[PDB]
RNA sequence: UAAUUGCGAUAACGAACGAGACCUUAACCUACUAAAUAGUGGUGCUAGCAUUUGCUGGUUAUCCACUUCUUAGAGGGACUAUCGGUUUCAAGCCGAUGGAAGUUUGAGGCAAUAACAGGUCUGUGAUGCCCUUAGACGUUCUGGGCCGCACGCGCGCUACACUGACGGAGCCAGCGAGUCUAACCUUGGCCGAGAGGUCUUGGUAAUCUUGUGAAACUCCGUCGUGCUGGGGAUAGAGCAUUGUAAUUAUUGCUCUUCAACGAGGAAUUCCUAGUAAGCGCAAGUCAUCAGCUUGCGUUGAUUACGUCCCUGCCCUUUGUACACACC
RNA sequence: AAUAUGAAAA
């Protein structure tokens, strides 16, 4: 019934052991990169920290210094800030 | 037990509860147990009239056998009541109207 | 459910049976009424007689 | 001095075990009870007993 | 894809061995008094609009 | 002579009464009072298990005592203070008085 | 109208004063603010590594003059947080009593608050005063 | 004395006391001005009575009103409420019944939670679970 | 319009675009208005909201949600998540951060964008898990509109959240573009596709 | 934090201390991941070296990085406290030591030998492989093994 | 109808326990009674800015006034109230209106006849019978053990991350507990990174701990899509506390170590709104120790508003070769 | 739709 053999239960002795590409963003900028930067920009309606990792392969920290800087040379535009997302535009005077 | 615990029903309704019963519970006549009622009147369990009425009493007696248990409810009379409600909540006790004689002249009583 | 239970009904029935005219169709008049004239040993059982009450002179008005 | 709480419930113990030894040693007496009377300065003890003349 | 759109005027129970869906007397905005019989997935009142994709299928009931 | 008198009760009636007699009493002695102050209620509850041996169901079960406490204010001559702190004494009810 | 600390948002209030100490200067700032974690309830010392003294004597400051008096036992529950006890759950830990005694040890320096009856510290009246001022400060640089 | 009312307002644990009176229209909650509000999100929600009424209204009013109690939210609902019925009891006991009635019908038929507290309550928990209703996990084998 | 001041100064654009009209904290309801005969009375839009945080009770009555306005319904369905319940203030936040972003991408209304989403991605057919002897077969049966702005709302915020899960993107973004996707028809959406894809079985299975 | 071209003075990889280090993630988690050497440690030692905390690793200068190396081998004499270092006190020595790398690992080798030799329970225990620090092992870490 | 709840029918009439009625708690009270152990306003005294007329504070022997908030005692209130539909046209139900609340208003307490060969003689000075009773199975002392680890199972606590982690800010609750002739809850000051140590302080408690200034939450910064600052298991070294005594590490802290864990197979638990869940707090045991439960509060969803399809329940009819009763 | 069996006495 119930109540297996001791040469049963030393299966559980016999149970042994056994059980059940990353993307490259810059992280760094470059003559090159700074050049696309302020080329592209220009375009992309909207712009935030996500979308310039995506589309720019920078490394994220670096994506938020550059928008700072891109602010401060007013190529962007503001609708919303906070500190843990931005929303930018590219300081279009169409909308 | 039978003779004694009906000595104790028919002491207490002739001394005026409303309702009493005595469960003796124990071996009894033979080795397995069992429980026996003796109950007479009426009495209530559940609703907080129970804490208000219902007085309870266990008490263990010893003798050769072994143990029994003596449990005593005793639902006393609320009209009785020294204090507490003087009755049970859905008692509705409506007052009796005093019979009027209809009156077709109309008058006035001087002072 | 609502559904008034029998103690309500009997204790309804029985104060219309003896004071009809003394009654009236308002649930307020019929409360405060039914306060002092019959021993009901608790407000929540009283508002309960006393809205069946008035439930039924509507009825007896009916017909 | 002691805390109400603490005094109160040790009202309730110590009218728990005046009960019991009540229940215990007036039985014969037939006992039924006990309320504590608790004043200033002085405090006194009723009982109920059927035989009240066999507990005096 | 072509739709055609229509009104409950009549619910009529429940229906699913779970009572899942809701039978419903349907009838249709355009091409008036063809009423119609359908099955709901979903709470409906009366007087409720509904997008078929198909007009004519019905059910009297389901398993 | 400012005294301050307090009351300590499970049950609530006994006490109400003899707040209501020691305030009224005074009051037709004509004695200053700070009204019958009523503090929160201590509700002392125990939470424990029904069944003692353990087994069974898990059920649980809280007992409660509430307790009351009342005080008053008086600024009384001691004469009559004798009176005062003497006059009703009721059950169940732990009264005790400060002076100042 | 008039200025009050009440009056001006405690972000911007108190990011002001803490940059006003740091370029102030009086302020005695502990040799170990380097090596320190503002409570054992924390896991990194702070990011700002040299203004965040001032920005805690700033809050401080600001505390106080909200409040009647505080103490050290206040400063360190109101700036503890939630621990990880490793796998166990987060419990809240006060901060760390050292570093908010010596900002209010320094504190009383400067002398914008003075130990006060009750115990503890209470903002002091010329230390109210220069906390009016940086606060109207604040309430003019926003336009 | 300046006229004055004096209106309360609760939600779950938090309570708001609103000293309403004849001012200058000067509005602040526990001696702090309303537009310094935190949360930020919730301080468009504070303004909607006076936002709907018009500020013409609190012109010569001033309500200061102290919080204490439940938490970050619930003071909020608490504070928009205090001021709300606040705002009545002044048009009611010293302006006119038109005025009030028109801002009472105002207030509800924006939202009326303004006037009327959240009867919600907190369900006091049972044996047997965490929560109100949760149970343990039942096990069988 | 006037800019009446008070001892506690307000800020102008608090009188100008939000005392003058009741807006939501910068759009408007006015002249938005859902595409669906069907979902007029169950949108709830075209009615002043202002902060999509209130403390309604909504759960009393079974169509006491269909009072509630689908901003504050996507809040709440955004939250609903594992870890994310509670936290209606992270909801809101990112809700707000959505239709600015929204609002950016496209000069249409996003009260406007966000309802031609629920418009377009409410499934019109679903099957039931209908038993049967042996095996189980489908059944496809119509949908109620309450159902459909339920379903549609879900689909909507999995998949702004499916996107979001373990990647750079963030939730008030992802949830932007799903919407867009959605309101134009586009199958790079998980809404869309999932509705189609519902659609497509009811009719195999009709 | 401004926006500047690393020039060809930026190097993607470092050797530090046997161990190999990335460059473009920050300084202070660039000094962690070497053994011995965790978040508290090596930032503490970043701010004693007085670098930039915000640049990454693989743009700083030999100078900065060879001080840095110096401070881990002689924290004492950098002022570190006595309380800071994973050494604090020594069995067979006074002082209190700091140690790196192949050295902690040859450390903790010894001490566990140590106890083994002299039988210690503790010692035993871990010649057998298993919980030391009185867990319940009834369920707890059946496939470590 | 939630209800053997009623309306009715009626060889039954009249009744009793149960349900209900009830009791407690949670929602309304600009009402009574009030309140240096709760407050508020005004006036004094005082501080700051305004410089000001206004604003925000400190100060009970500054006093005065008041009970809105807070505690309460007694009471009111809700009774499906009113309206419109719907049914022997009855009980009742549905919608709308008002209302603090219209699911028995919410949650509990109590909770019947009969029974199990359910759990306990390891709670009991409650005990029957048997054993034992002095190299005792009594009592007590020293040290282990109850934790021991090849494995299987059950409650859970952590997470597998950008709805975050981290740091610096804003920073708001409730239930509750606490010493005196014995030593509790501890404020304030000082010392120490920290735990903690030190000198005093209030509190037998709406008076002090304590506004328990909790956490989650929000705001600003480091990050970066990466087994990464996620996780901190695992081990070492060291520093204190409770305890006669920690060692087979009580527990806390510091530094270092940084493994599994990529949303979890067949299966399965709980849950209909302040409910699930997240988030902690108090009490319990306690000399120290919580991942445990009993309560409490913060934030606060989705989907139902139905069904008898799975598991079951209650009543009626039915069949039975079952009655220790479909095992 | 598939749903077999459950020792001996008491």
């Amino acid at each position: 019934l119930s109540k297996a053999a001791k040469a049963a239960a030393a299966l559980a002795g016999g149970k042994k052991s056994k059980k059940k590409d990353r993307a490259q963003h810059a992280v760094i900028l470059d003559q090159e990169k700074y050049d696309r930067i302020l080329k592209e920009v220009p375009t992309y309606r909207y712009v935030s920290v996500s979308v310039l990792v995506d589309r720019l392969k920078i490394g994220g920290s670096l994506a938020r210094i550059a928008l700072r800087h891109l602010e401060k040379e007013g190529i962007i535009k503001p609708i919303s800030k906070h500190s843990k997302q931005a929303i930018y535009t590219r300081a279009t005077a169409s909308e | 037990i039978r003779r004694a615990a009906y000595g104790v029903v028919r002491y207490v309704m002739e001394s005026g509860a409303k309702g009493c019963e005595v469960v003796v519970s124990g071996k009894l006549r033979a080795a397995r147990a069992k429980a026996m009622k003796f109950a007479d009147g009426f009495l209530i369990h559940s609703g907080q009239p129970v804490n208000d009425f219902i007085d309870t009493a266990t008490r263990h007696v010893l003798m050769r056998q072994g143990v029994l248990g003596i449990k005593v409810k005793i639902m006393r009379d609320p009209a009785k009541s020294r204090t507490g409600p003087k009755a049970l909540p859905d008692a509705v006790t409506i007052i009796e109207p005093k019979e009027e004689e209809p009156i077709l002249a109309p008058s006035v009583k001087d002072y | 459910g609502r559904v008034r239970t029998k103690t309500v009904k009997r204790a309804s029935k029985a104060l219309i049976e003896r004071y009809y005219p003394k009654l009236t169709l308002d649930f307020q008049t019929n409360k405060r009424l039914c306060d002092e004239i019959a021993t009901i040993q608790s407000k929540r059982l009283r508002n309960k007689i006393a809205g069946y009450t008035t439930h039924l002179m509507k009825r007896i008005q009916k017909g | 001095l002691i805390s109400k709480k603490r005094k109160l419930v040790a009202d309730g113990v110590f009218y728990a075990e005046l009960n019991e030894f009540f229940t215990r040693e007036l039985a014969e007496e037939g006992y039924s009870g006990v309320e504590v009377r608790v004043t200033p300065t002085k405090t006194e003890v009723i009982i109920r007993a059927t035989r009240t003349q066999d507990v005096l | 894809t072509p739709v055609t759109l229509a009104k409950v005027i009549k619910v009529l129970g429940r229906t699913g061995s779970r009572g899942g869906v809701t039978q419903v007397r349907v009838e249709f905005l355009e091409d008036t008094s063809r009423t119609i019989v359908r099955n709901v997935k979903g709470p409906v009142r009366e007087n409720d609009i509904l997008v078929l994709m198909e007009s004519e299928r019905e059910a009297r009931r389901l398993r | 002579i400012k005294i301050r008198i307090t009351l300590t009760s499970t049950k609530v009636k006994q006490l109400e009464n003899v707040s209501s007699n020691i305030v009224k009493n005074a009051e037709q002695h004509n004695l200053v009072k700070k009204g019958p102050v009523r503090l929160p209620t201590k509700v002392l509850k125990i939470s424990t298990r029904k069944t003692p041996n353990g087994e069974g169901s898990k059920t649980w079960e809280t007992y409660e005592m509430r307790i009351h406490k009342r005080y008053i204010d008086l600024e009384a001559p001691v004469q009559i203070v004798k009176r005062i702190t003497q006059i009703t004494i009721e059950p169940g009810v732990d009264v005790e008085v400060v002076v100042a | 109208p008039g200025v009050s600390v009440r009056d001006v948002a405690a972000q911007d209030f108190i990011n002001a004063y803490a940059s006003f100490l740091q370029r102030q200067g009086k302020l005695e700032v502990p040799g170990y603010v380097d090596i320190v974690k503002t409570s054992s309830g924390n896991e990194m010392p702070p990011q700002d590594a040299e203004g965040w003294f001032y920005k805690r004597a700033a809050s401080v400051a600001r505390h106080i003059y909200m409040r009647k008096q505080v103490g050290v036992g206040k400063l360190n529950k109101l700036y503890g947080g939630a621990k990880s006890r490793g796998v166990r759950p987060y419990k809240h830990i006060d901060a760390s009593g050292s570093i908010n005694r010596k900002v209010l040890q320094a504190l009383e320096k400067i002398g914008i608050v003075e130990i006060s009856p009750k115990g503890g510290r209470r903002i002091s009246e010329n230390g109210q005063r220069d906390l009016d001022r940086i606060a109207a400060q604040t309430l003019e640089e926003d336009e | 004395a300046v006229p004055s009312v004096q209106t309360f307002g609760k939600k779950k644990s938090a309570t708001a006391v609103a000293h309403v009176k004849a001012g200058k229209g000067l509005i602040k909650v526990n001696g702090s001005p309303i537009t310094l509000v935190e949360p930020e999100i919730l301080r468009f929600k504070v303004y909607e009575p006076l936002l709907l009424v018009g500020l013409d209204k609190f012109s010569n009013i001033d309500i200061r009103v102290r919080v204490t109690g439940g938490g970050h939210v619930s003071q909020v609902y608490a504070i928009r409420q205090a001021i709300a019925k606040g705002l009545v009891a002044y048009h009611q006991k010293y302006v006119d019944e038109q005025s009030k009635n028109e801002l009472k019908k105002a207030f509800t038929s924006y939202d009326r939670t303004l006037l009327i507290a959240d009867s919600r309550r907190p369900e006091p928990k049972k044996f047997g679970g965490k929560g109100a209703r949760s149970r343990f996990q039942k096990s069988y084998r | 319009f006037t800019p009446v001041v008070l001892a506690t100064p307000i800020p102008e654009e608090v009188q100008q675009a939000q005392t003058e009209i009741k807006l939501f904290n910068k759009w408007s309801f006015e002249e938005v208005e859902v595409k669906d005969a069907s979902l007029v009375d169950y949108v709830q839009v075209r009615q002043p909201i202002f902060v999509a945080h209130t403390a309604g009770r909504y759960a009393n009555k079974r169509f006491r949600k269909a009072q509630c306005p689908i901003i504050e319904r996507l809040t709440n369905s955004l939250m609903m998540n594992g870890r994310n319940n509670g936290k209606k203030l992270k909801a809101v936040r990112i809700i707000k951060h959505t239709l600015d972003i929204i609002n950016v991408l496209t000069d249409q209304n996003p009260i406007q964008v966000v309802v031609d989403a629920i418009t377009n991605t409410g499934p019109r057919e679903d099957t039931t898990r209908v038993g049967g002897g042996g095996a189980a077969r489908r059944q496809a049966v119509d949908v109620s509109p309450l159902r459909r702005v339920n379903q549609a709302i879900a689909l909507l915020t999995i998949g702004a959240r499916e996107a979001a899960f373990r990647n750079i993107k963030t939730i008030a973004e992802t949830l932007a573009e799903e919407l867009i996707n959605a309101a134009k028809g586009s199958s790079t959406s998980y809404a869309i596709k999932k509705k189609d894809e519902l659609e497509r079985v009811a009719k195999s299975n009709r | 934090s401004l926006v500047v071209q690393e020039q060809g003075s930026f190097q993607h990889i470092l050797r530090l201390l046997n161990t190999n280090v990335d460059g473009n993630i920050k300084i202070v988690y660039a000094l962690t991941t070497i053994k011995g050497v965790g978040r508290r440690y090596s930032n503490l030692v970043c701010k004693k070296a007085d670098v930039d905390l915000h640049k990454r690793a693989g743009e700083l200068t030999q100078e900065e990085l060879e001080r840095i190396v110096q401070i881990m081998q002689n924290p004492t004499h950098y002022k570190i406290p006595a309380w800071f270092l994973n050494r604090q006190n020594d069995i067979t020595d006074g002082k209190d030591y700091h140690t790196l790398a192949n050295n902690v690992e040859s450390k903790l080798r010894d001490d566990l030998e140590r106890l083994k030799k002299i039988r210690a329970h503790r010692g035993i225990r871990h010649f057998w492989g298993l919980r030391v620090r009185g867990q319940h092992t009834k369920t707890t870490g059946r496939r470590r093994a």
